[PDB]
């Protein structure tokens, strides 16, 4: 069966662009 | 300017949340590459 | 001391730019790893 | 107020150590990877 | 063959211990803000 | 046919070293 570590590189995946978001909401703050 | 104060506060307090999404990134980066260790030699 | 606050303001700025450095380094990560497992199975 | 600047100060120096650990960990999972890259062309 | 069996666990360790310690460093700002 | 992600791996590795220039310029305007 197939090498399949899709699951750990999804979640990765979600965490980096809820990171990228949060980022986003905090140089908001400081430009305000 | 304690008005700029409370908004480098409410900034630095999402930069934290930031950098904790990342690093949770980290841990499931290393799991997969674990995956590939054992598959290989498993 | 109002210099004190614009050295934070500056200090976090740029601590935000290291930040999003260290996330596009996670992505080229993932990427790795999926190329690594497409060449495995594929 | 003076106070709150210095506990700006001491929380943005710690935050910046915390992002250079997670940089150190993002060379280790390189050479990780690189280390499988180079078990499997050999 | 092959000769050994393949070990990048050194490395995946002291990202571990990397990671562990980025999270008491956050924890320790985050103490220090709400002060 | 050989396994090549040396792309990815030297992006990453110039993203880290640019968030290592940009982490001593953060701290040098603290010291300020």
């Amino acid at each position: 069966e197939r090498l399949d570590v899709g699951e750990n590189l999804k979640k990765a995946e979600e965490k980096l662009k809820k990171a990228e978001e949060l980022l986003k909401k905090s140089e908001e703050i400081l430009k305000k | 300017n304690s008005q700029a104060i409370d908004n480098l506060r409410a900034s630095l307090e999402t930069t934290n949340q930031a950098i904790e999404a990342i690093r949770q990134a980290g841990q499931e980066m290393i799991l997969a590459v674990q995956g590939v260790q054992d598959y290989i030699n498993n």
